[PDB]
């Protein structure tokens, strides 16, 4: 129990942060990845002038403050902020003390040898937290799938990725990065129904775009004759009421938006997309592993959860595939936790505990003891 | 036992480790199952056999009757009482009183669940709603719900809940599962509430702990089970000969004598490190537990790969003898005991059919709703496909507990003042005044008691207590060894 | 009983291990005669830490492991490897105590006496057999073929042979060693098939050119209006269907791989090729015993199976030979495991026990009891 209870699991994002026990089958904490500073003096009724915000603190109040992103596409970039999203997770979000949690963090796919050894830095000499570790999150969704070997898309807010997994080890040199995702996905849709005729005129406006994005988007399958059918005209239109009476109609541009992540021509992106890059990855591989990885496309992160997104990527791949394999696109429906599951599990289990980095080896090898 | 401070008792305080859940299910040949269902399928209470639903006839029940129903040393109709009486004394709700019976009547019905294969289809498809209707109206359930959980059962992987589909085979398992998981909860549960009545306002000082476990037993075949009562023993063992060390170099202090000895304890602390510490077997056994997709050969492996030829009380096996397979021999204190890894990864896991665990948790039948409180409160944690259970309380390891309460326990014997007592069986035959050898022979070295004596002979064997020396030999020189044993207990041997 | 049962026969190749026990029909155990070690330190899940592979395990973990042969054309080159082979065989493969059974084994035709001494120490000094024999391969052939004079071409991984035999003899000088085999023919047919316009780019498409050469691989006679006929195209040609759909045709190149045995120009070998060489071990023979060897040309190899080998061999030999001469070439179905049902037979037999090389013997002896 002493850590069997006590392993926290920390996946830090380019948007979202999140946490909770291992043990738990979801994030007990989930917030934004936002660090804000006041542009001016002054105090909120009741409380002290107060020099930084985090999270939905720094949301609620973005008009006073000037808003900055510790993560740039999964990588940190600035480690003063980011020690300020960490206190917060502890401290106030997840109220623990961190210097008796081993503490299970995550990293991204070709994340700087400085940077792991810089976190754990961080983590033991600023925290001073008994124990940690560093899973690479590709690996952590994969794993909570049940699998060991599969290839991973993964997608969120700021970046998308694809990571081969073999036998566990990740697979440096096949790995694909593609700097499109959620939000470079919400300001599309926000032209495409402005351009439909419309205003997001207030911060109120601009920030419910994104949760029609997430209630109402779609990834068709035959985005082609999908066009077409919405000239004909059918009940495909879909109205949702904003914040106010104010009722918004789309219809179409539903599913324009998601036919972005296959079509990063639609916003004067020359990169390939998702399914392409699925498969070049794939083609990257040693040839013995590939009808593995083809059985074992498991998808993960925010923006791989609208429908149909699995459907059309089963016929992407099938139609670049050689005819004698079989495709196998796995995507969850807890899939927006993938990550930090897998980071539950693996950390709750009876045999991880001999990989914890502890103060004793980080006191006696530097750094490097995690970094592997 | 929670004596007080003039030195009359003031509380107790039982703990239970290892239940037999096999039983509840199967039984040898030659064995039977928990006494209760023969006791109460006896008809000293009628009642009972028309408020359970079942006969008085065993052979009715299948989980109960695959070995033995009859035994002629007992009188199943007086302990029904005995029981019965007990429950009351014990403090107990009639409505408890009446849900421990309504309980172990509903899980013999389950092993009389019945299923059959959908057509066209593989899927499993309920046999009737016969028996399904006694088992959900005695537990305070429907009947329906039942046995849609059961057979299509609604798992939560990714972010959602998705609804899987079972095999016939699935399902006769599934059910097994939750047979035994029922019955051993309110096993639990029964000591607990045991517990709170034996616990009372007054002050206590001291405890006198009474500690009733199984010995370090060998056979042909080990598995799990095995690795687990016999890491307990080796554990226990090395209790002792520290605290023989202690013991001993008091004399060898108090007399003068000079001699200088290393802890005794210190020659098992290999085998327990391989055992409990990180990267030992339990954690590889405890972490492949959270692979979606592990083996127990995946397991296997990883066991060796870290362990094998890098540690000296870990081997590979000696296949032949009396034994059964191969898989890995480990060192202890007794010797070397060959464990067969197999089915280690899901009787780890504790696999059980969430949907219908729900069902429990919203039941009509409180105590049965209670039991599965503590599987309710975790799911938060466990809410996606793949990772940890402990992130919302749920158990991730079939091990990772036992060790906790085998620690809490190795604890409460320390701050203890440890009193030995080995119990010795003399013939398989059940003869009285009779030995066989080697049967003993074996007992002794897996006791402890030969390591005892080693531990004596170096050396010095022989080594008297002094009043037992005082008493014996006081005769020798009668007046001046007389007056050395009475006018100092030690003083005077000397 | 005692060892009628219980006598093992073992033959060590250049590509594969045959093994089993003496009475049997055919190997128990054929496997690859790799010895592989890890590149990298880790682990596979529920494993421990391994420092070697052996067989199948080497073969299917290759990317992470440095492969080793250790019998190179026929001869062993390292003894650690060997021993490692022979473990792996008696403890895993058969699952037998070796120090209850009788072991025959088997050299190559002109093993150099000092190996079969050290074999013999290694077979009883670490593996402690009974009794243990050598038998030299093509002798075994010939005699699994029921004669005992005749002379064999043998075939397989590494080497070719022929090894010319007098009432079970074997004749030193005129055995005739010939280093092109299956492996150098699996890489021939590789660059003629990437020639075709193809590509065996990862390693699940290396490995099945070799299931290419072994399915549909042909040595026809008259190879010179073989092409001829290949132009012509008749329905000569042969499509393969990959791991997946891939359907890779193999027309003609299929006998222009064979026929490397015949003219070894094809490789850049300036040796002379497996007819020839069959013959002059022949002329190189005693004059009286000539008419027998022609009479009795067995074949034994995996790679002699290419169907119509026997009647190239056929008419290549009888256009060399004096025609007052008969010629017949042997070519038996089970010929991929002549050599170790040769060894099964003999083994089991009721007159074979008073060969037997026993622990009395050597320990009383020293090697050379066995060497002969």
């Amino acid at each position: 129990d002493e850590d069997e209870t006590t392993a926290l699991v920390c996946d830090n994002g380019s948007g979202l942060v999140k946490a909770g026990f291992a043990g738990d089958d979801a994030p007990r904490a989930v917030f934004p990845s936002i660090v804000g500073r006041p542009r001016h003096q002054g105090v909120m009724v009741g409380m002290g002038q107060k020099d930084s915000y985090v999270g939905d603190e720094a949301q609620s109040k973005r008009g006073i403050l000037t808003l900055k992103y510790p993560i740039e596409h999964g990588i940190i970039t600035n480690w003063d902020d980011m020690e300020k999203i960490w206190h917060h997770t502890f401290y106030n979000e997840l109220r623990v003390a961190p210097e008796e949690h081993p503490t299970l963090l995550t990293e991204a796919p070709l994340n700087p040898k400085a940077n792991r050894e810089k976190m754990t830095q961080i983590m033991f000499e600023t925290f001073n937290v008994p124990a940690m570790y560093v899973a690479i999150q590709a690996v952590l969704s994969l794993y909570a799938s049940g699998r060991t070997t599969g290839i991973v898309l993964d997608s969120g807010d700021g970046v998308t990725h694809n990571v081969p997994i073999y036998e566990g080890y990740a697979l440096p040199h096949a790995i694909m990065r593609l700097d499109l995702a959620g939000r470079d996905l919400t300001d599309y849709l926000m032209k495409i129904l402005t351009e439909r005729g419309y205003s997001f005129v207030t911060t109120a406006e601009r920030e419910i775009v994104r949760d029609i994005k997430e209630k109402l988007c779609y990834v068709a399958l035959d985005f082609e004759n999908e066009m077409a059918t919405a000239a004909s005209s059918s009940s495909l239109e879909k109205s949702y009421e904003l914040p106010d009476g104010q009722v918004i109609t789309i219809g179409n541009e539903r599913f324009r938006c998601p036919e972005t992540l296959f079509q990063p021509s639609f916003i004067g992106m020359e990169s390939a997309g998702i399914h392409e890059t699925t498969y070049n990855s794939i083609m990257k591989c040693d040839i013995d592993i590939r009808k593995d990885l083809y059985a074992n496309n498991v998808m993960s992160g925010g923006t791989t959860m609208y429908p149909g997104i699995a459907d059309r990527m089963q016929k992407e791949i099938t139609a670049l595939a050689p005819s004698t394999m079989k495709i196998k696109i796995i995507a969850p429906p807890e899939r927006k936790y993938s990550v930090w599951i897998g980071g539950s599990i693996l950390a709750s289990l009876s045999t991880f505990q001999q990989m914890w980095i502890t103060k004793q080896e980080y006191d006696e090898a530097g750094p490097s003891i995690v970094h592997r | 036992i929670h004596f007080g401070a003039t030195g009359k008792l003031a509380s107790a305080d039982i703990e239970t480790y290892l239940l037999e859940k096999s039983r509840v299910t199967f039984q040898l040949p030659a064995e039977r199952s928990y006494h209760i269902f023969y006791q109460i399928m006896s008809n000293k209470k009628p009642e009972l056999i028309d408020m359970l639903l079942i006969t008085t006839n065993p052979y009715d029940y299948h989980y109960v009757s695959e070995g033995e129903i009859t035994v002629p040393s007992i009188d199943d109709q007086e302990e029904l009482m005995a029981t019965d009486s007990a429950i009351d004394i014990l403090g107990f709700s009639a409505d408890e009183k009446t849900a421990i019976y309504k309980l172990t009547g509903a899980v013999m019905h389950y092993g009389n669940l019945k299923f059959k294969q959908k057509q066209r289809e593989e899927q499993a498809e309920p046999d009737g709603t016969e028996v399904a209707d006694k088992a959900a109206y005695l537990m305070g359930l429907n009947s329906a719900e039942l046995l849609k959980a059961l057979c299509y059962p609604r798992v939560g992987v990714g972010n959602e809940a998705v609804t899987k589909g079972e095999t016939v085979s699935e399902v006769h398992n599934s059910v097994g599962a939750l047979a035994k998981a029922v019955y051993e909860k309110m096993f639990l549960w029964m000591v607990i509430r045991i517990n709170q009545q034996l616990d009372t306002k007054q002050p206590r000082q001291y405890f006198i702990g009474v500690l009733d476990i199984a010995g370090f037993e060998i056979f042909d075949f080990n598995s799990f089970e095995q690795l687990c009562i016999n890491f307990t023993n080796e554990k226990l063992q090395q209790f002792f000969n520290h605290h023989m060390f202690v013991l001993e170099q008091e004399e060898y202090k108090k007399e003068g004598i000079e001699w200088e000895f290393i802890d005794f304890g210190m020659d098992l602390a290999a085998c327990i490190e391989l055992i409990e510490k990180p990267m030992g077997i339990f954690s590889i056994l405890e972490e492949e537990c959270m692979f979606p997709k592990a083996t127990d050969t995946s397991f296997k492996n990883k066991l060796y790969d870290e362990h094998l030829g890098k540690s000296n009380n870990f081997q590979k096996p000696k296949p032949a003898k009396g034994k059964a397979e191969a898989h890995f021999s480990l060192v202890h204190y007794a010797g070397t005991v060959d464990y067969n890894i197999s089915g280690w990864l899901e009787k780890n896991k504790d696999p059980l059919n969430e949907t219908v665990i729900g069902l429990y948790q919203k039941s009509s039948v409180k105590t049965l709703a209670l039991l599965f409180a503590t599987y309710g409160g975790e799911a938060e944690g466990g809410g996606g496909k793949k990772g940890g259970k402990k992130k919302g309380s749920s158990f991730q390891t079939v091990s990772a507990l036992f060790r906790e309460n085998l620690n809490k326990l190795m604890a409460n014997l320390r701050s203890t003042h440890p009193h030995f007592v080995r119990c010795i069986i003399p013939n398989e035959t059940k003869t009285p005044g009779a030995m066989e050898h080697e049967l003993v022979l074996h007992q002794l070295r897996c006791n402890g008691v030969l390591e005892g004596i080693r531990i004596c002979r170096k050396g010095f064997p022989s080594r008297v207590l002094y009043a037992d020396f005082k008493q014996r030999y006081r005769v020798l020189n009668a007046s001046a060894i007389p007056e050395g044993q009475f006018m100092d207990s030690k003083k005077a041997s000397e």
